[PDB]
């Protein structure tokens, strides 16, 4: 059992499942979301435990275990 | 008092959030208490404390303050904001709070920081396998809740919807450890610990798979002046709206941020260097568009609710 299932609460509030590994980076997680939702990884922001997850870090670095819910959000840019 | 902030190159995303936070009374007080400790080393928190102290101690009641050192520091320590491009207010909000919390944690190290005492809440996620009826509970902290929206609704609907039971079925089946296989399940996220200040982020965006782009949702989403929220046991907490960060623009790639704040019973609108008193009825403009929802909207994006 090298992998575990996490959840992503998407833009409409619909929850999707993701099959991941502790060694998966946030970019890998965004690539898996892109496979289900079509959103490019560069537009995606993931919030977990009150923190926006950083590209280059892994699920183990953030201690994202099975049944974790990541919150997916995009951006409204303004000046 | 009531001072606008200078825009230093598409920095309204930062100004609007700084104004909302200035009018979050426990946050302002803890920042001012941090300034009072008179720290010698410079970081994002000391800059924020210097800025809040300049706002608090200005000789007049109305004017303009430049957040020059704060913006300079923000650009230096974060590659993400190290540019002159337009940015998202919620991304800035979450970054600022976590950066402050890390500075405070590193100072305790040299437990919960006062940033967590103010904004942190806890959810309990419960997943019930519909095949074996096993329930798995998982607690997860938050500094804000990102809620999905719908046309002609209230933040009360969005908040209750966030905590509604969802059935996981077909492609989203849950891997149950009792069943050792994917099963239909009911997932529900309930608030276990309500925060002192509840920050609500409206997911005003929709991705169009067929068009390879996303749009801004300028939906009518009413925000009430008061909100009562419940804990899964203090059984509940009454909140009052204190600030709203508003995104102005027809789309998600460009725009302008402003903030409305409640101060001594009246509403103020802060738009970078300009401050104006606004009537309570004028805040309704920020619920979002009724008709022609593709046009330029001024819509509520981050709401700040203060517990009574
Ligand atoms: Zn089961």
């Amino acid at each position: 059992g090298s992998h575990m299932q996490i959840f992503v609460k998407t833009l409409t509030g619909k929850t999707i499942t993701l099959e991941v590994e502790p060694s998966d980076t946030i970019e890998n997680v965004k690539a898996k979301i892109q496979d289900k939702e079509g959103i490019p990884p560069d537009q995606q922001r993931l919030i977990f435990a009150g923190k926006q997850l950083e590209d280059g870090r892994t699920l183990s670095d953030y201690n994202i275990q099975k049944e974790s819910t990541l919150h997916l959000v995009l951006r409204l840019r303004g000046g | 008092h009531y001072f606008g902030l200078v825009n230093f190159g598409n920095t309204c995303y930062c100004n609007s959030v700084l104004q909302a936070l200035y009018f979050c009374r426990p946050f302002r007080e803890n920042v001012l208490a941090y300034k009072a400790q008179q720290k010698k080393k410079e970081n994002l928190l000391t800059c924020l404390a210097d800025l809040f102290h300049s706002i608090a101690t200005q000789k007049k009641k109305v004017g303009v303050i430049p957040p020059k050192k704060f913006i300079s520091r923000l650009r230096k320590e974060n590659d993400l904001f190290d540019n002159y491009m337009q940015q998202d207010a919620h991304e800035f909000l979450n970054y600022l709070l976590n950066t402050i919390a890390d500075i405070l944690q590193e100072e305790k190290k040299q437990e919960l920081t006062w940033v967590h005492e103010i904004f942190q809440g806890t959810l309990t996620n419960e997943t019930r396998c519909l095949n074996c009826e096993t329930v798995s509970s998982k607690d997860e902290d938050f500094l804000d809740l990102s809620v999905d929206v719908e046309q002609n609704t209230s933040i009360t609907h969005c908040l209750r919807d966030f905590s509604n039971t969802e059935t996981l079925c077909s492609e989203q089946k849950y891997y149950c450890e009792t069943c050792c296989s994917k099963q239909e399940a009911q997932k529900r996220m309930r608030v276990k610990k309500l925060p002192m200040i509840l920050a609500l982020h409206l997911k005003r965006f929709k991705y169009m798979e067929q068009l390879h782009r996303y749009t801004k949702l300028s939906y009518r989403v009413v925000f009430p002046l008061e909100l009562r929220l419940f804990n899964t046991s203090n059984l509940d907490r009454m909140y009052d709206l204190v600030a709203v960060v508003v995104h102005c623009g027809s789309g998600p790639n460009r725009g302008h941020y402003i903030t409305i704040v409640k101060s001594h019973g009246f509403w103020l609108l802060f738009d970078d260097d300009i401050v104006e008193k606004i009537d309570a009825q004028a805040i309704e403009e920020f619920y979002g568009l009724t008709s022609d929802i593709s046009k330029n909207s001024e819509s509520g994006y981050i709401l700040f609710y203060q517990s009574r």
